């Protein structure tokens, strides 16, 4: 056909050794400028004056940091919510100094990230799958979301994401639990269970299945030469598997449809990774843990501690401690 | 469906904004104070408190070097100083009395607050939209005594979850309806398997 | 070398004792107490509403026995540099040169030994239950029986689980 | 420990003359001072003013003494500042300033005799705690 | 050798009394009747070279003059310290409860 | 930087131009089964 | 949690890390495989329910590995290819991870920690202008050890008076 | 005329006002009316660092420098008595204002110098006989330059002058001496030197606008380091008015 036929045939053609597909396009230099300024200042970037007051934070490796320290630091308090393109600075040097690249990599990986869900749609049509793995890689894309983009707007300042680095996500964390006591708050009591319970379900299934593998190898080899890819019988006995788990606890507290456990198997994890990303989105606009400080009371009225109280101490510590030099007045209202 | 699911989830994200940003179509007398304009509250009292005793607000230099109470924007307008440095584009009816051509007006601050202004600041301090699910009203430290969310915080928070989920149901819908339209959204017919037609990628 | 035992003194001449370091602790505050436990002068943190620092209190220290035996400092930086020592227990010189020593605390072997073994035999358990299961599962390490009867998993086939002569 | 009568003996005037509070009247107290006055003086602290607290000996320093019933249900009226220069009803809450603060267009003398009574006990109670801020949580 | 002037200034009558060459305003609210128009009046008009000096502010009322004498042996006076003095730190020192 | 604006904005039309005019292709066509 | 922030700085622990590794990863993988099953599903049913489509005793895969294959190849660049592979990495990473943090914590009995760097503690003492975000989380560490101890280790009778307590400027 | 939202994101904010090529004018003193300036602005267009050289034989200059804290440098709302003297001479002497402003600007090959940017104290005067303030006029004078972090500011290891550790509490047997320095903390307090030269009067109205220069030394970091010599050069405006 014309060349324009051509290039939708080439762009959707199921026969790419990766996929590109029309969320690739916009998906893939999005992904590229966000890797290649990430790296770059990960390795090369001056300190950046976080929180606006003239005490820039080292993140580079070049600057005095180790993989572990490293980061690349959230822009200015003094920007807040404010577009700081590289074009909006009088030059590179004070684009470096407030935190110029944070803002494009955070942006630039949220949008190609959100391709990267619409092309995993993409794709499956393409290939004659049913569609909702897209739907699974929402939770974690939320989870991003939450930290780099809607924290930010609910506290008015891009210098309150999550920092791009390990310990810079330490920081975050000590931070928002001061702040919001996010142990206390129930849906990220539903992201622990989801994120444990997504490890136990898989060291579990992980298990069963191994468990009951098919002898179809020498008592050499390794097992999986018993599995070949393609192969249409399947590999393990789910009825032997059921069989054991049925028993380890009770018979209806184990699956013998092959379809509802991998249902329950996405679904776990992919349901309380969603309350967790909710849980920073909602605490986003202040609606925090459960506080239950001083909730029990004597018949005097002197206040009997729980263990909310010591939980209180410790984040009291954060409190007056973090951005030291940052707040003039007595309460920290963002 | 899953076009309108897309609209809506698109329109509680927007909704989610107003409510924590607008204070004309939500007026902060009805709903509360911004999250910005309880933080702008907060340097105005003090502002006002330490000027009462005596300081010069414009001179009086931070801990840091900046203004303790006044400094610039990036642009160079005078604004508030400490952390609601951030909140310096937040308009608000007790505060633009102050604001002249540059910025909050020095001029104005040394001799034109008003009491109802005081008061207003006070009130919107006290009232920042901080608080816990259990309706403790204040920062996550505070001890219980004062029963208040914010009614923003309510619609926000609400309004962001529905969004959310409103979104994924988009995406199911929408990847549901294709699969339907175009035949496998019940599996993969095990004879005319798409992938077995295709060249191999390697 | 020791230095010698320090007291410490206020204005008052009423004896003072550095409230000790715990090991929980990386850092630790200087509080000195009167022999009853009450605070009587500490080294501040903020200072505009100090009330018990060393120069207010007069804080003075003398040593008995060692390097500074029969010596007395009154020099308020002084004392607070032996005080944050007494957090420590008892005060020693030493050669922080010869190994370009870097003034951050270390384990002993007592510590050392004690985290390989205990880390060690944690691990050893896992080579245990391993072993073990592979020598009371032998026969289908390379998988289960590929026509293992359906009637020995599913539920009320055998009255005993597992024993083919149970059959109901 | 109880809430007994002798917690609930406060002073009632500047002259030494004491008032024995019921039960009652206490948790009044307690309700209308979280009603009218927490959002600024939660745990006796003042958020917009740090400087000035609710604890007993500095109200007995206040000028006019405001240690007392008889005191406190004054500065409810016609609040001043500390060293009583000042009438700052225009900015503090009081019965004068009630088209200004709503909630205080409801307030009964026996209301105001209930918050002072309130202000009163909680520190025989807390102890430095009352009026301590966040070190004492 | 180096010194921190403020763990001195706590050497000296500053770290006893009120001083009125130095001192937070908000240390006024210790004694009756001084804050805060008094403390803001003593600050304003700041170093005195003796604790008397205060008397001799232009506009006091006589009741004003009275509250002064009857503190006088609360008061102090060193020299104006310039890390206490500056960034308005004796309006607003950075410390709350 | 007014010539790096008007470069990205003239990039970023290209690609979201692309994105646009792609999915208007007969995008649903695009699949094994039913088109 | 809070007393290992604080006193051990647990965060830092690369132990700790691995086992974070090995949960996240494990419910990554529990996520993606449960995902990929229900989406390469073969048709063996008319039901528009899927559920009812498979039969315990029946010998065929319920699911296409050659489609999953194919899907995660050109999305992610990798698959795999051996469903016994497969579900041994799911038993391995977090099992392998758990374990990881029960060595941290064994180390930890001891004060054992990974506490500090010491390369950075002597720059950072030199140096003032010299700040990262580990040294900021100290200064966090720091405060959760003098607010919280004195309540929470009520046998230690701390005294703390006001003066001592670290704080941030005003709050 | 403009308001802020005309203004607002446009840099204008952070620009002093200009005159009027017309405004060549006279502004007659009387030596009998007390005046004061109602609002000085300085705006400043160059920093210059004076270089350090090895060697103290070689001329150091003031070299150029690259800003990198944005529109957030002048001085402005800056007013005080401006006395008539014995000599007929003038003097400004500042009385209050926005006064200061944290700068940091970037050496060539990247050292960032942050220094305290203002007039704090200023007094500053003209030539004697000023009978009215013309284009001739030339204010010289001194400032008060306190250190750029007040006294709470506390170190990225926690350490500070009125708050913060007395020690490096991460090297608990570190010796102390070698670390001194970094250890306690000192406020420095230094003299500043500036000129305005005036270039446009309007006597109708009592403008004046002019060019500046000062000379001031940057941020020691709390005596952890030595200054830098800074040179601040940019354009200014004053109203003066009888009062
Ligand atoms: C564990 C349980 C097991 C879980 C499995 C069961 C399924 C989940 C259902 C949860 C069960 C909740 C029990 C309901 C009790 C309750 O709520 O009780 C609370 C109240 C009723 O109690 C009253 O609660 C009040 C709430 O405060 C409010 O009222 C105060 C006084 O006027 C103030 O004005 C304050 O500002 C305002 O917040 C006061 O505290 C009153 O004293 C008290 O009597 O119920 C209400 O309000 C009714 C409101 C329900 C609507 C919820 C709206 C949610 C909007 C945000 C959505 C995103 C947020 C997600 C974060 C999670
Ligand atoms: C897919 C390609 C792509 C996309 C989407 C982006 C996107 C972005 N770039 Mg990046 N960039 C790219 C490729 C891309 N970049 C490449 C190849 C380079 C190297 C040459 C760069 C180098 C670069 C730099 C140096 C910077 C950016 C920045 C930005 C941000 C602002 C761009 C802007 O203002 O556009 C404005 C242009 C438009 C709005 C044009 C759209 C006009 C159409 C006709 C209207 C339709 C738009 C509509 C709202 C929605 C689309 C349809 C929808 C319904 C599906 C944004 C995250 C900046 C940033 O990160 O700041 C923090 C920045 O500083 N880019
Ligand atoms: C639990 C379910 C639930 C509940 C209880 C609410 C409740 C609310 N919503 Mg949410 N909402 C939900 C689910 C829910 N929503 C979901 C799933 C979405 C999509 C994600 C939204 C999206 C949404 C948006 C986008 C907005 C709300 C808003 C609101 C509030 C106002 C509603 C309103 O006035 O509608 C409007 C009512 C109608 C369209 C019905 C017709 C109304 C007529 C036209 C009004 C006539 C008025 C006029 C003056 C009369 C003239 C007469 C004259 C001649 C005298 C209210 C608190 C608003 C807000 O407060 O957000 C912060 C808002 O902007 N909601
Ligand atoms: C996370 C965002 C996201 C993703 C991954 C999808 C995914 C999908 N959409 Mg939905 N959509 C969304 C949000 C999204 N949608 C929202 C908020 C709306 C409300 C307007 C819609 C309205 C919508 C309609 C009306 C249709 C779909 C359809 C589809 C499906 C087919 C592909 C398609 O036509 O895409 C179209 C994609 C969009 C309309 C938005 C994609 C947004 C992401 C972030 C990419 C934006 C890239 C952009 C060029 C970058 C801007 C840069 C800027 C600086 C200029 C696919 C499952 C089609 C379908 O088959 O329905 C059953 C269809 O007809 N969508
Ligand atoms: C991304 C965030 C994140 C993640 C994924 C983890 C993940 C982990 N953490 Mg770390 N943590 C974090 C952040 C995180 N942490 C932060 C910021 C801190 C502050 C420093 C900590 C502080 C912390 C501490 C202090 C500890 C961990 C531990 C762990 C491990 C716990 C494993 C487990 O399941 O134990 C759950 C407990 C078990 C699995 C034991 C067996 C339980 C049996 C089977 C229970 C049977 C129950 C029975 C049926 C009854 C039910 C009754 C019902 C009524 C309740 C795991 C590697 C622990 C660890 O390292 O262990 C070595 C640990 O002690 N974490
Ligand atoms: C001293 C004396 C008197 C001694 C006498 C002793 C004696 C004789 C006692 C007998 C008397 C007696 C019974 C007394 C009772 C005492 C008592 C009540 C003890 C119980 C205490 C207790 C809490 C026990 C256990 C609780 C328990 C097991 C809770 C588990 C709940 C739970 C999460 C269940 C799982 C539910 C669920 C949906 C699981 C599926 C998820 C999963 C594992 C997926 C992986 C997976 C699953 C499959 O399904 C198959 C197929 C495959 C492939 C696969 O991947
Ligand atoms: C107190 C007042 C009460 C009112 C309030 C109620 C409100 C709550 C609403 C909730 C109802 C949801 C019902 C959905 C059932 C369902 O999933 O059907 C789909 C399948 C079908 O089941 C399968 O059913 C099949 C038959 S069929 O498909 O249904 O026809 C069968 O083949 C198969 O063996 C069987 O397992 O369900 C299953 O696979 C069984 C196990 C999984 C179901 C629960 C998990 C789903 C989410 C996980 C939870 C996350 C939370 C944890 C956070 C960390
Ligand atoms: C600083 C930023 C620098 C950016 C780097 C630029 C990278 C450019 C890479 C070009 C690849 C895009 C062209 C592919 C497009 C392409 O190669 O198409 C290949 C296509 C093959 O046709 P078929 O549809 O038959 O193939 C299936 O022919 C065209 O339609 C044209
Ligand atoms: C929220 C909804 C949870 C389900 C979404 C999990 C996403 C995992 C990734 C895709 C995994 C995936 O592909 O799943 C596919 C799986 C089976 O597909 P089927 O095509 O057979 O059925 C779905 C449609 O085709 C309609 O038949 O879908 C379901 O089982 C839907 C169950 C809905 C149950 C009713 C509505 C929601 C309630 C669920 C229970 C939650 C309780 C709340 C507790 C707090
Ligand atoms: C738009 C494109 C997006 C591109 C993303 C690039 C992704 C890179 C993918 C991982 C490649 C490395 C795989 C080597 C290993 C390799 O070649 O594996 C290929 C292997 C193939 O599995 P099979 O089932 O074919 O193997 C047969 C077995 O029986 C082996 O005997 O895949 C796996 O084992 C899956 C589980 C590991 C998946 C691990 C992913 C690890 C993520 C990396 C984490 C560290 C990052 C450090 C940051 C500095
Ligand atoms: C900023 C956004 C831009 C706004 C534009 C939106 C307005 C709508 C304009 C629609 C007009 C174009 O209409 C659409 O375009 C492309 C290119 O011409 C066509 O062309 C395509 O046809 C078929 C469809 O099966 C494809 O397989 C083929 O590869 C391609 O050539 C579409 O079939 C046509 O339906
Ligand atoms: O910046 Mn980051 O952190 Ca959210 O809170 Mn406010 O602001 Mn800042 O202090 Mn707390
Ligand atoms: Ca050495
Ligand atoms: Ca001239
Ligand atoms: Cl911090
Ligand atoms: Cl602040
Ligand atoms: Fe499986």
């Amino acid at each position: 056909a014309n060349l324009w036929e051509r290039f939708c045939n080439w762009v959707t053609s199921t026969d790419n050794r990766l996929y590109v597909g029309w969320f690739g396009v916009i998906m893939i230099p999005t992904l590229l400028a966000a890797t290649i300024c990430f790296v770059i200042a990960f390795i090369a970037a001056p300190p950046v004056d976080i929180d606006g007051i003239r005490e820039p934070v080292s993140g580079s490796l070049l600057y005095g940091n180790n993989i572990i320290t490293g980061a690349v630091v959230p822009s200015s308090n003094a920007i807040g919510l404010h577009f700081y393109p590289i074009w909006e600075a009088a030059s590179l040097d004070e684009w470096l100094y407030n935190g110029g690249p944070y803002q494009l990599i955070i942006f630039h990986f949220l949008l190609g990230a959100s391709c990267y869900m619409g092309r995993q749609w993409e794709l499956s049509y393409r290939l004659g799958m049913r569609p909702w793995i897209c739907v699974a890689y929402s939770a974690p894309l939320a989870s991003a979301f939450a930290v780099f983009l809607i924290y930010p707007i609910g506290q008015g300042s891009f210098s309150d994401g999550m920092p791009l680095g390990i310990s810079g996500t330490f920081n975050f964390m000590i931070v928002f639990q001061a702040e919001h006591n996010i142990l206390m708050h129930p849906f990220h009591q539903l992201g622990v269970a989801g994120v444990f319970g997504g490890a136990l379900f898989c060291a579990m299934h992980g298990s069963l299945v191994t468990s009951s593998l098919i002898r179809e190898t020498t008592e050499t080899e390794s097992a999986n030469y018993g599995y070949k890819f393609g192969q249409e019988e399947e590999t393990y006995n789910i009825v032997a598997a059921h069989g054991y788990f049925g028993r380890l606890i009770f018979q209806y507290a184990s699956f013998n449809n092959s379809r509802s456990l991998h249902f329950f198997l996405a679904a776990w994890p992919v349901v309380g990774v969603w309350f967790t990303a909710l849980g920073i989105s909602t605490m986003a606009f202040n609606l925090n843990g459960f506080n239950f400080n001083h909730s029990v009371i004597d018949a005097k009225g002197n206040v009997i501690n729980t263990w909310a109280d010591i939980i209180n101490r410790a984040n009291l510590g954060m409190e007056v401690m973090h951005e030291r030099n940052a707040h003039n007045f007595p309460l920290d209202l963002a | 469906l899953s076009y309108s699911l897309g609209a809506l989830s698109m329109m509680g994200f927007i909704a989610t904004c107003f409510v924590w940003f607008n204070n004309t179509v939500y007026p902060s007398e009805f709903y509360g104070p911004t999250g910005p304009e309880a933080s702008q509250a907060q340097a105005m009292t003090f502002l006002i408190r330490d000027q009462k005793l005596g300081a010069n607000v414009g001179s009086a230099q931070g801990p840091t070097g900046l203004g303790k109470y006044l400094m610039r924007s990036p642009t160079g307008e005078i604004i508030f100083g400490g952390e609601t440095m951030r909140f310096w584009d937040f308009r608000g009816p007790w505060l633009e009395p102050l604001r002249g051509p540059n910025g909050l007006d020095l001029n104005k601050i040394k001799n034109d607050i008003q009491p109802w202004q005081e008061r207003r600041a006070a009130e919107y301090m006290t009232h920042a939209p901080l608080g816990s699910l259990n309706s403790v009203g204040g920062v996550a430290t505070e001890i219980n005594s004062v029963n208040f969310v914010s009614p923003r915080s309510w619609l926000a928070t609400s309004h962001f979850v529905l969004a959310f989920f409103f979104l994924v149901g988009h995406l199911w819908h929408a990847g549901r309806a294709r699969a339907a339209a175009a035949g496998f959204e019940k599996g993969i017919d095990r004879e005319s398997e798409p992938v077995l037609s295709m060249p191999s990628l390697d | 070398a020791w230095k010698g035992h320090a007291v410490f003194r206020n204005k008052e001449g009423e004896e003072l004792f550095v409230r000790r370091m715990p090991a929980f602790f990386e850092s630790f505050p200087v509080i000195l107490t009167d022999k009853n436990g009450v605070v009587k002068a500490d080294i501040p943190f903020r200072r505009a509403e100090s009330k018990y620092s060393f120069e207010q209190q007069g804080v003075t220290v003398s040593f008995y026995g060692g390097e500074l035996n029969g010596q007395t400092f009154t020099d308020p930086p002084t004392v607070k540099s032996y005080a944050r020592k007494a957090i420590f227990g008892e005060i020693f010189e030493f050669d922080t040169e010869t190994l370009n020593s870097d003034g951050i605390f270390r384990t002993s072997p007592r510590g050392w030994f004690t985290f390989a073994h205990a880390v060690f035999a944690l691990l050893f358990f896992f080579g245990h239950i391993w072993h073990g299961a592979r020598t009371l599962f032998r026969d289908v390490f390379s998988g289960i029986d590929p026509e293992l009867s359906p009637e020995q998993v599913e539920w009320g086939f055998y009255q005993k689980v597992g024993d083919v002569t149970t059959r109901r | 420990a109880e809430l007994t009568p002798e917690v609930l003996t406060v002073p009632l005037n500047s002259e030494g003359k004491t008032i024995t509070l019921t039960e009652k009247q206490y948790l009044e107290g307690k309700r209308l001072f979280q009603y009218a006055c927490a959002s600024c003086h939660v745990g006796g602290i003042t958020k917009t003013n740090p400087s000035l607290d609710l604890r007993t000996e500095t109200l007995a320093l206040a000028t006019p003494p405001r240690d007392n019933i008889e005191g406190l249900v004054d500065y409810m009226k016609n609040p001043t500042t500390y060293d009583g220069e000042q009438e700052i009803a225009e900015v503090h809450p009081s019965l004068r300033s009630a088209d200004i603060f709503p909630k205080m267009r409801n307030l009964t003398e026996k209301d105001l005799v209930a918050i002072a009574g309130h202000i009163l006990v909680e520190p025989k109670i807390l102890g430095d705690k009352w009026g301590g801020g966040k070190v004492y949580y | 050798e180096l010194v921190n002037v403020v763990d001195e200034k706590l050497g000296t009558a500053y770290g006893e009394k009120i001083d009125l060459n130095n001192t937070n305003i908000a240390a006024f609210i210790q004694y009756r009747g001084l804050y805060p128009t008094l403390a803001k009046l003593i600050v304003k008009n700041a170093p005195y070279e003796s604790v008397e000096d205060v008397l001799n502010i232009p506009g006091l009322t006589e009741r004003q003059k009275q509250i002064l004498r009857e503190n006088l042996e609360h008061f102090t006076v060193t020299e104006v310290e310039t890390a206490l003095v500056e960034g308005g730190d004796r309006y607003n020192n950075g410390l709350y409860k | 930087m007014e010539t790096l604006k008007i470069t990205v904005y003239i990039v970023v039309t290209f690609f979201v131009l692309l994105f646009v005019f792609g999915f208007l292709s007969g995008d649903p066509a695009r699949n094994p089964k039913r088109k | 949690l809070l007393f290992f922030q604080g006193f051990h700085n647990w965060t830092l622990n690369p132990f700790h890390m691995m086992g974070v590794a090995g949960v996240l990863g494990g419910a990554l993988l529990c996520a993606i495989h449960g995902a990929t099953v229900e989406n390469t599903l073969f048709q063996d049913g008319e039901g528009a329910s899927t559920f009812r489509a498979f039969n315990p005793t029946q010998a065929e895969e319920t699911y296409s590995m050659v489609t999953a294959n194919r899907f995660w190849s050109q999305i992610f660049g990798i698959a795999f290819s051996n469903k016994r592979w497969l579900h041994f990495f799911m038993l391995f990473v977090p099992v392998t991870g758990l374990w990881m943090s029960a060595i941290g914590v064994v180390g930890l009995a001891l004060n054992l920690r990974s506490y500090d760097f010491i390369s950075q503690e002597i720059r950072a003492a030199e140096d003032p202008e010299f700040e990262t975000f580990y040294t900021k989380n100290l200064l966090l560490n720091e405060g959760i050890r003098a607010w919280m101890a004195p309540q929470d280790q009520p046998h230690e009778n701390f005294v703390f008076p006001e003066e001592v307590l670290p704080r941030g400027n005003a709050l | 005329t403009l308001t802020y939202d005309d203004i607002v994101g446009t840099g204008l904010a952070n620009k002093c006002p200009t005159l009027d090529d017309t405004a060549r004018g006279a502004y007659p003193i009387d030596s009998s009316q007390t005046y004061r300036i109602a609002r000085l602005c300085l705006q400043p267009t160059t920093f210059l660092v004076k270089e350090e050289p090895k060697n103290k034989r070689q001329e150091a200059e003031f070299v150029p420098t690259k800003l990198v804290t944005r529109e957030t440098t002048s001085l402005d709302q800056i007013q005080g008595e401006l006395k008539v003297n014995s000599d007929g001479s003038l003097t400004f002497v500042e009385e209050d204002g926005i006064d200061f402003q944290p700068v940091t600007v970037q050496m060539a090959g990247g050292e960032r110098i942050p220094l305290l940017f203002t007039v704090k104290n200023l007094v500053a005067s003209t030539q004697p006989n000023v009978t009215s303030i013309t284009t001739s006029t030339d204010f010289k004078g001194e400032f008060n330059v306190p250190s750029y972090r007040t006294a709470n500011f506390l170190d990225p290891k926690g350490r500070g002058l009125a708050s913060g550790y007395d020690s490096a509490i991460a090297l608990p047997q570190a010796k102390e001496e070698e670390l001194a320095r970094a250890n306690v903390k000192r406020f420095s307090l230094t003299k500043g030197q500036i000129s305005l030269n005036v270039a446009k009067v309007d006597g109708r109205t009592g403008e004046i606008a002019g060019t500046f220069e000062s000379e001031q030394l940057s941020d020691d970091d709390m005596g952890a380091h030595e200054p830098h010599e800074v040179k601040i050069q940019g354009v200014f405006y004053a109203s003066i008015e009888p009062a």
